[PDB]
């Protein structure tokens, strides 16, 4: 998935940007859901809305 | 000892401009805010 194409929108705060791999995590928890594209950026914390 | 303050990218060539998950601005602040406490209170650090 890091050389995937279409990806539009690639921006986190967590970790390392490429030595993810590198450390190692106990569990990975994936949340799905579907938003407009104009509010994309309303999903960083910090904001409100 | 190094001042630039280039955008960070580790592969990631088109980063040039922009931010993102793969690339962040390369320095950061610290807070040191009087709540925190001795585990991130700001310590005068010299090393002889």
């Amino acid at each position: 998935l890091y050389n995937l194409a279409p990806f539009f929108t690639f921006k986190c705060y967590g970790v390392s940007p490429t030595k993810l791999n590198d450390l190692c995590f106990t569990n990975v928890y994936a949340d799905s859901f579907v938003i407009r594209g104009d509010e994309v950026r309303q999903i960083a914390p910090g904001q409100t809305g | 000892r190094d001042i630039s303050t280039e955008i960070y990218q580790a592969g990631n060539k088109p980063c040039n401009g922009v931010a993102g998950f793969n690339c962040y601005f390369p320095l950061r602040s610290y807070s040191f805010r009087p709540t925190y406490g001795v585990g991130h209170q700001p310590y005068r650090v010299v090393v002889l």
